[PDB]
């Protein structure tokens, strides 16, 4: 916990963030535990809530915050979650044994719908809206009916097209209007 | 900016202590669950289900109490049942029936015994009686059960024996899976339930989740827009099945039952094999990363690497580890698991054992589960208008 | 025999363990029947060290409030200075350090205040906070109250239905205009003595005295408007559970700057997460907060807390200014006839083992040497000598703490201790008094004070003053908090009465209520 | 064993009431610590019609 | 291989104790772990000398005994044999923790 | 295997024994003993195919820039359980019947 904190102030500082300006630490094992090789994961979908909704949840565990973690200005050690007007950015970091350091950076969607035509947003709206209809339908289906998962059996194609699949970087399935099913039409080459 | 290169997260999901993505983030954010937290733990518990026809003969549809096919209302749930679910969700005291039986009260160990007088006879097939004959050589002796066919076996002084005994251990806490968690609700077949190593499991629905949280009833619907080879996965984890891998050292030692071809659940990359094979039919590009506690992030990085290669348009990553009996024992012996009784000792309730920069802390606590994130270009995530949960800087 | 062996031998020695149980079966009989359950679970000792609990960490808290305040000021849940603000600014300013100066100004120059009246409202405001925070950087942390006094109103409704709030006193907006109102007195207490006085020690017995009243007035008059300030002192509080008189105390010994360390008969943790949310609001710059396990029941916890407190290696290595032994257990219902083992056991905590926690403070002091740090005692008296009636032996462990004054002098230990008895007043809210807040509002309409955990904190926190401190090291002090309840003749027939006068006028609605629906 | 008979029982039973004696002992300690001899003795009765 | 022989595989089989067995000796602790494995088949009394203690068990209780299995793959690929790490200047010290 | 069985058998050990039956702790040693490098590190696994897969991403990870040195390859061991677990599978020759 110390090592950390220092590697972040010092990249901070090193790269000139301006002082005062400290960033809120999340510290989300205090809940979840460590489920060493899933970890990161937990801690990534945290972050991309905390974009998505502007709150910053706060570690309710820290109960007294060690007297070596205040020389590292640039970070604020929350015990309560801590509504914002919206979070740009955020990072994660992890050192897995076998001195392996892992680092990443995560940006608000904002920022790329900023590199949009207004049109071609509204057009992503419209399918994303249309999308969001059919998903929340088959969601209470699979739910109630405690079939979310459905598995697969045949390929979208068969033996025969098999290769050609392979071998034509064009192919695409359609869907098949008597089954529903998605497939290589026979014709697809 | 090219949207080709720039990657996307797109729907992502989680299989830990608190259940999913959603209800553990109540549990972060505001510390308590809603009425539809409650619901859907109960639900991921088992405590209730869905009813939809006749019960003692009137029709009724709607909620019931799992066992007793009762109706239940929503608003019932939450005080009827929030107080088993916060007993057994989250950091609490190992319940060995979620490992098949392991008390850290009472972990076994095997100890020798050497023979000090030949012992009385007992009673077996000729080829076991020969297998004796064949571990302890002279110290064996063995004559036929001659009605039968069957042998008879002494063992002489100075062979030896070997017995167990129980430690005390002080690992007696773990983030652990909510109890009575059953990846059939979902829909996977008991007889993939009964062939795969519990960890494959939580990536197959963290798996599913995630898709549903991009929007997605079927991944054949890619192959509307891209080839069947510009699918990859790069899911990875710490460690392989750790079923299969205890099993196959441990109790195959001990003549067990075991299904056969065991060995290749042990392997980190059977689970990612898993989901390609039951759900995608990809030909694309498939990597396994290996970082034990780094393992996701380094899942991830791989992934976006591989798409901005151009040998994947999607990519599926994240990972996965268990919660062991072994596993525990190793982390205690590296002092980087808090201590439960040193905890207790001290004040401290199982929920406060792990505590980051506190004056305090003394180690993580160990858990389980998995996590799965859908990354893709910007370009194709707009191309197919699914939701966009953040940017890969 | 040709082996000597024997299995009746084996029954010989099991025989002989029957005699080991028989024999102390008996003295535990012979010990029950002497003491009762409620005493014998009551007297276990339950201190350890290992279960402390220490919070110091404000520098954290500081950034964390002002971050909240901020953005409570932009969502616009703060939009006019209020009390509550002001309070929460003077929190911060007791706070204040160079990392948060440097925090608060950061988000103050990049405030954009083209985004709307809320972000050019946190700029001004904030800009006003920095300043106040820098006049302060320097100065010690002072507890400075900004609440507004209460109290007590009992309504009937319509329908006939009682309800018990504590309001805001019109005649009294600030502790200034307290005080000046303690100081005023009332018609009852005309010849007028203040509602808040000293007494002095006379040859017929403790009389009120008007220059020491005067003193302690004046402290609080100046602790109302400037503050009072408790850096480098060392406390050590019992009795501060919540909704008691040492919960208020302990936000005010903490908000000045104090050590503390405060006692728990129940440790949980449900109760150090109360202790914890206290410390990050009001904990200070430079202050720290001790949580432990204690029972005051228990010679061995008595003993095992001073020596934590004083222990170099192992414990605090502390040196007590002020001890405040406020624990006290409820023995209401209990008169002459029912003196039982929970009467015992109270008698015990708040009169044989306070006195041996004295003592204990004594031995140290004495076996290291520390001749000028005489502690102040706050010693909590009590006008109830019998008066109330049905309280088992709470008026004669009271009374009986009065004997330290004579003990003072006549003993070799006021150079290790000085003494400061308290006449704690009727107190509404709290464990002892909360049954009784219904009638509280009637008692006053005779002219005495009632107060609230807030107004007594305050008046006990003004004992602590240097000035005060200085006055025990010269002679005991009594202070006379009761508010004039001394002057009402048969104060249980008229609580009994009022607690009538109530019933009937709900009961005669209620049953017009009743009867018109039926 | 063809008359169902064992001398460690005996033993047995004897341990248990080992048990008895230190739970009881315990008790005992308790007591003392907070009491002192001079109370204890001081408080047993005498009285005799 | 440290000994692995393809003809005496070694693995381990349980017994079911048909008789209270002949008793043998250990510390208080070892004669502990034994009574909670095992519960009530364990009966473990002092050697009131020493402070050790000896242990009986009794019918109902069970044991492991190892046995071997000739297996069939008899053959492998194998580094040759006498290579040592050592050879290349890797200290002894490494060769015994990897 | 001496992690499960030996110690199950409660013969002597090194105790911090797990950290070497990882994947990833051959790579850092490597690393610790003869490079002392900050570079990026990444562990494919892939049984049989494990080298290739190595090859690839390190041909990869120089591509992308993140290196411009790397070392590739990889290993395995033989040992009594991975023997007769390939024979359960029949995918070793069965040197009896070979004979």
């Amino acid at each position: 916990d110390k090592n950390e904190s220092s590697v972040i102030c010092q990249q901070l500082a090193h790269l000139g963030r301006k002082k005062g300006n400290a960033v809120l630490g999340i510290f989300q094992k205090y809940l979840t535990g460590h489920p060493k090789g899933a970890a990161g994961a937990w801690m990534l979908n945290g972050c991309l809530q905390v974009l998505n909704t502007g709150l910053v949840p706060g570690n309710r565990n820290a109960d007294n915050v060690d007297k070596v973690m205040e020389q590292f200005d640039y970070i604020v050690y929350p015990n309560r979650s801590i509504q914002t007007d919206g979070i740009k950015a955020f990072s994660v970091t992890s050192f897995g044994f076998g001195q392996k350091g892992a680092q990443c950076i995560g940006v608000h969607p904002k920022y790329l719908y900023a590199t949009l035509d207004e049109q071609t947003y509204n057009e992503y709206c419209t399918k994303v809206q249309a999308r969001q209809k059919k998903a929340y339908r088959y969601f209470h289906n699979g739910l109630i009916n405690n079939t979310l998962f459905q598995a697969k059996e045949k390929a979208p194609y068969t033996d025969e097209q098999l290769s050609a699949v392979l071998l034509n970087p064009d192919a695409r399935v359609v869907e098949d209007k008597k089954t529903g099913q998605l497939i290589f039409p026979p014709n697809f080459m | 900016v090219d949207l080709e290169k720039v990657i996307v997260v797109t729907g992502f999901a989680e299989v830990g202590p608190w259940g999913n993505s959603r209800t553990r983030w109540e549990m972060e954010a505001y510390g308590e669950f809603s009425l539809e937290g409650c619901i859907e733990m109960a639900w991921i518990m088992g405590l209730i289900k869905n009813y939809n026809g006749l019960i003692k003969g009137k029709p009724y549809s709607g909620w019931v109490d799992a066992k007793t096919g009762e109706p239940v209302d929503d608003k019932d749930v939450k005080p009827k049942y929030e107080k088993y679910i916060l007993e057994h969700s989250g950091i609490r005291l190992i319940e060995p029936e979620l490992f098949g039986g392991y008390d850290p009260n009472k972990k076994q160990l095997l100890h020798e015994v050497v023979i000090q007088e030949d012992l009385d006879p007992f009673q077996c097939s000729a080829e076991t009686a020969e297998q004796f004959k064949r571990e302890h050589g002279d110290k064996v002796e063995i004559f036929e059960i001659p009605e039968s066919g069957e042998y008879t076996v002494r063992f002489k002084k100075g062979a030896t024996l070997w017995i167990p005994k129980a430690l005390r251990f002080d690992r007696l806490v773990a983030g652990q899976i909510p109890t009575g968690w059953d990846a059939k609700r979902y829909g996977i077949p008991d007889d993939i339930i009964q062939q795969v190593d519990p960890v494959c499991l939580f990536v197959l629905v963290s798996t599913v989740e995630a898709l549903l949280s991009s929007g997605i009833t079927d991944p054949y619907e890619f192959y509307k827009y891209v080839h069947v080879s510009e699918l990859g996965n790069c899911i990875g984890s710490g460690m392989g099945g750790a079923t299969a891998l205890r099993g196959m050292h441990r109790d195959r030692f001990l003549d067990k039952p075991l299904q056969n071809d065991i060995l290749q659940e042990s392997f980190i990359n059977t689970m990612s094999a898993w989901v390609n094979m039951l759900l995608l039919s990809s030909s694309g590009p498939i990597k396994t990363p290996v970082a034990a506690c780094a393992t996701a992030v380094e899942s991830v990085d791989v992934g976006v690497e591989t798409i901005l290669e151009g040998k994947a348009r999607i990519c599926l990553v994240g990972g996965f580890d268990d919660f062991g009996e072994e596993g525990s024992y190793e982390f205690a012996n590296m002092k980087a698991t808090s201590n439960a009784v040193d905890e207790f000792a001290h004040g401290r309730t199982p929920q406060e054992m792990s505590r980051p920069t506190t004056t305090t802390r003394n180690g993580f606590m160990e858990s389980q589960g998995s996590g799965v994130q859908v990354i893709m270009t910007a370009k194709l995530a707009l191309e197919m208008g699914v939701p966009i949960y953040g940017i890969l800087a | 025999r040709y082996l000597k062996l024997d299995i009746r031998a084996g029954d010989k020695a099991y025989q002989a363990s029957q005699e080991s149980a028989k024999v102390l079966q008996s003295q535990l009989d012979l010990w029950l029947a002497e003491h009762g359950d409620f005493y014998a679970s009551g007297i276990e000792p339950v201190f350890s060290p290992l279960k402390a609990r220490v919070y110091d960490s404000s520098w954290n808290w500081a950034r964390q409030d002002a971050l909240s305040m901020y953005y409570d000021i932009i969502f616009g849940r703060l939009k006019t200075v209020d009390r509550e603000i002001v309070s929460q600014c003077i929190r911060i300013m007791n706070r204040a350090n160079p990392t948060l100066l440097e925090f608060m100004q950061y988000h103050i120059d990049n405030c954009p205040t083209d985004r709307g009246e809320t972000y050019q409202l946190a700029k001004e405001l904030g800009a006003q906070l920095i300043e106040n925070c820098k006049e302060v950087l320097n100065a010690n942390p002072v507890y400075k109250d900004v609440a507004i006094p209460t109290g007590p109103k009992t309504t009937i409704d319509a329908r006939g239905n009682l309800k018990y709030e504590e309001v805001p006193r019109p005649s009294c907006r600030k502790l200034e205009h307290y005080v000046q109102q303690m100081a005023a007195g009332g018609k009852i207490s005309e010849y007028t003595i203040p509602f808040l006085h000293l007494r002095k020690k006379s040859v017929m017995g403790w009389e009120y005295n008007k220059k020491l009243t005067s003193l302690y007035l004046d402290c609080l008059e100046k602790a109302a408007r400037d503050g009072l300030t408790f850096a480098g002192k060392y406390a050590l509080m019992t009795g501060a559970g919540a909704g008691s008189i040492g919960a208020e105390v302990l936000q005010g010994l903490i908000s000045g700057g104090a050590h503390v360390i405060v006692t728990t008969s129940r440790y949980s943790r449900e109760v150090t997460e109360y202790y914890q949310s206290m410390y990050s609001r009001y904990g200070a710059r430079g202050s720290q907060l001790v949580v432990v396990p204690f029972n005051q029941g228990s010679v061995q916890d008595v003993n095992a807390l001073v020596e934590y407190i004083y222990d170099t290696k192992n414990g605090l290595g502390w040196d007590l200014d002020y001890i405040v032994p406020f624990a006290a257990i409820s023995e209401q219902g209990r008169q002459i006839d029912g003196i039982d083992s929970k009467s015992e056991l109270a008698h015990r905590i708040m009169l044989t083992n306070l006195i041996r926690l004295l003592g204990a403070v004594k031995t140290q002091k004495a076996s290291r040497g520390y001749e000028t740090r005489p502690a102040q005692v706050i010693l909590p008296l009590s006008p109830n000598h019998g008066t109330f009636g049905s309280d088992g032996l709470y008026s004669e462990s009271k009374l009986g703490l009065e004997t330290l004054f004579n003990r003072w002098e006549s003993e070799n230990w006021s150079n290790y201790l000085t003494i400061c008895g308290a006449i704690i007043g009727w107190t509404r809210g709290t464990g002892l008094m909360s049954g009784n807040n219904i009638v509280a509002e009637a008692v006053e309409k005779f002219g005495v004070r009632t107060f609230s955990q807030q107004e007594m904190a305050f008046n006990l926190l003004g004992l602590m003053a240097p000035t005060i401190v200085d006055l025990c090291q010269n002679e005991p002090v009594c202070a006379d908090l009761n508010g004039g309840l001394q002057f009402i003749p048969n104060l249980n027939e008229l609580m009994t009465r009022e607690r009538k006068n109530l019933t009937e006028t709900s009961e005669i609605r209620q049953a017009v209520t009743k009867e018109t629906a039926a």
